[PDB]
């Protein structure tokens, strides 16, 4: 898909076996975050 | 009196860094009549 | 062929060392001081002369074996290697008697590709591996899992990384020129009265055309990358043995046939791949001339004409291709004068993987190699094998050849030079062509040896080998001169 040169707009067949094999691996697209000290709680000395 | 003269270049160069061996090889394999890559060649590199 | 062959000649013995105190030996060498060219007689004697000694000398040579003396090999295997279910001393004498045996290597791995190969040290003036100096079969152990694809491999002791590094480049050009030119130049005249009249004509043509095409594409694949350890290394027997066979007494010769046996330099660093290098080049010409003209007289009469018409056209070419990794199958199909249908460039790179060339390589002088854990007086060894080394060069080095015809390559393998001849010409000098002139490449005759010392100079000259006869190329590739502080 990312070879595809687009003058055509998008080439359904390429674009339906790329979002098959999104399916297959994902990336972040977009995201809710919290901070990573708030995880910490097995370690010794963890609230210090 | 009649003079004519014609001139010609082409250069090309492929480069890539990961890939197997042999897809590595074939996706490089510069086309005259497709010179960003066959997509089939350049598919089978982005898997190997 | 313009030709009357140089036989070999090496010059009149060196005086004899003093006898060697450990060796129990004396010896006498001489220099290459003319190789063998043209087919002219081999003189080579293998560059040698040794006899027995009856001297008294003390002697130190017992650099004990910690370990295990591995009793055919004379190597020394450190205890724990001993009933490893592994081969440390080359001729399985560690594994002998054996109360138990422990195996280590949980599943079948296969050497690394090449890697007995780049095991041998290398002859950096033909550029050639010559033979086997460190121990690429011994394992210390080992037994870690590495994977390529999903082949796993082992790794030789000796080395720190062999790893993919998995790099391609091609480059490609292809190029056109072409050029044309028609000339046509016309005269006419007549006269007439009532009795008499005349007439002149002349038509003409000259013609040219020219064209070139010439292609290159060169592809590199660089699918491993070896760096051998820095020292601690394990050393292949067969060397071990010619240099704790070298004397601590200088005189060349001995040491001499080491880099013969075992190579200038070790290999340290190497980029592991395949080339496949393609060029095609055409130079394509024509021409033609046309002529006309006729001559007229009337009062009685009489006519004259004329034609004069020609032509020519020739193409020369050559192709070379150069391919250096894969398998024979991949290698030949490659081989072949049509530029790779890219199946075949793929299953060619695809056997680079399991069988490369060196590509780019850093070396160190085989002396790091000589240490005092593994040699008696070892540091003697190492001095007269650094002087012995700097000899070497001087005779290994090409210079003494004289050129070939053609632009031909010497090379200077064992003790003749051959010309290597490049496509569009032949024979033992490489004279024999249908064309007419070839650009030369330019090298130096040898360098003289040295000035005095408080500032030392070395000098070169070009007088046969220069460029300008027949318009070559380049005359050079280093400094014209050279000088240096004696300490
Ligand atoms: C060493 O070399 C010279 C040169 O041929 C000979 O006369 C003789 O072998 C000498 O000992
Ligand atoms: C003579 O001396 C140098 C040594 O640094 C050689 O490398 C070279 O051949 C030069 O002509
Ligand atoms: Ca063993």
């Amino acid at each position: 898909l990312a070879w595809e040169k687009g003058s055509s707009g998008l080439e359904e067949k390429t674009f339906s076996e790329w979002l098959e094999s999104v399916k297959e691996n994902p990336a972040v697209i977009d995201f809710e975050l919290a901070p990573i000290v708030d995880l910490v709680r097995n370690i010794p000395c963890a609230v210090t | 009196a009649a003079s004519g003269t014609q001139n010609n270049v082409l250069r090309g160069e492929p480069f890539i860094r990961g890939g197997g061996a042999g897809f590595i090889s074939g996706l490089s394999y510069l086309e005259l009549d497709n010179p960003a890559g066959n997509k089939r060649r350049y598919s089978a590199w982005a898997e190997s | 062929v313009t030709l009357m062959p140089i036989d070999c000649e090496l010059s009149s013995w060196s005086s004899w060392t003093t006898c060697d105190p450990c060796q129990k030996k004396r010896y006498r060498y001489a220099y290459l001081l003319q190789p063998s060219q043209f087919h002219g007689e081999p003189c080579n004697f293998s560059d040698k002369e040794v006899e027995d000694c009856v001297t008294n000398r003390p002697c130190r040579s017992q650099v004990r074996c910690e370990g295990f003396v591995c009793a055919q090999t004379g190597r020394c295997v450190n205890r724990r290697l001993l009933c490893n279910g592994d081969n440390d001393c080359g001729d399985q004498s560690d594994e002998a008697n054996c109360r138990r045996i422990y195996k280590k290597c949980q599943h079948e791995m296969d050497q690394y590709w090449g890697i007995g190969s780049l095991a041998s040290g290398i002859n950096l003036f033909t550029n050639s591996f010559e033979g086997p100096v460190l121990d690429h079969r011994y394992y210390a152990g080992g037994c870690s899992p590495h994977y390529i694809l999903n082949t796993r491999f082992r790794k030789p002791y000796n080395v720190e990384s062999y790893t993919p590094q998995t790099q391609g480049k091609y480059e490609f050009i292809l190029k056109e020129y072409e050029s044309y030119s028609d000339f046509e130049r016309n005269v006419t005249e007549k006269m007439a009265s009532k009795d008499r009249g005349k007439h002149y004509i002349r038509r003409t043509k000259r013609f040219s055309h020219t064209k070139s095409v010439f292609l290159h594409a060169r592809s590199d694949l660089e699918v491993a990358h070896y760096k051998l350890k820095p020292r601690s290394l394990m050393l292949h027997y067969e060397f071990l043995q010619r240099v704790k066979r070298l004397p601590l007494e200088y005189s060349y010769g001995e040491y001499r046939d080491l880099f013969r046996d075992f190579g200038t330099h070790y290999i340290t660093e190497a980029v592991l791949g395949g080339i496949y290098e393609y060029t095609l080049v055409m130079n394509k010409e024509a021409m033609e001339r046309g002529d006309y003209t006729l001559n007229n007289v009337h009062a009685r009469g009489i006519l004259n004409e004329i034609k004069d018409r020609n032509k020519r056209d020739t193409m020369v070419e050559d192709l070379v291709v150069l391919v250096r990794g894969g398998a024979s199958e991949h290698i030949t199909t490659l081989a072949y004068q049509e530029l790779p249908t890219a199946d075949l460039m793929q299953e060619w790179g695809d056997a680079v993987q399991y069988n490369p060339a060196i590509i780019k390589v850093k070396v160190e002088p085989l002396y790091e190699l000589v240490t005092a854990t593994d040699f008696a007086y070892s540091s003697t060894v190492r001095q007269n094998m650094k002087q012995a080394l700097e000899e070497f060069q001087k005779e290994v080095s090409s210079c003494h050849c004289a050129p070939c015809q053609g632009n031909g390559v010497p090379v200077l393998k064992g003790s003749r030079c051959d010309c290597i001849c490049p496509v569009g010409s032949q024979g033992l000098a490489c004279e024999v062509s249908y064309r007419k002139n070839t650009p030369i490449d330019g090298k130096w005759n040898c360098w003289s040896n040295w000035s005095s010392c408080s500032g030392r100079r070395k000098t070169r000259q070009r007088q046969c080998n220069n460029p300008p006869p027949q318009n070559g190329g380049s005359p050079c590739s280093g400094p014209a001169s050279e000088t240096l502080d004696c300490s």
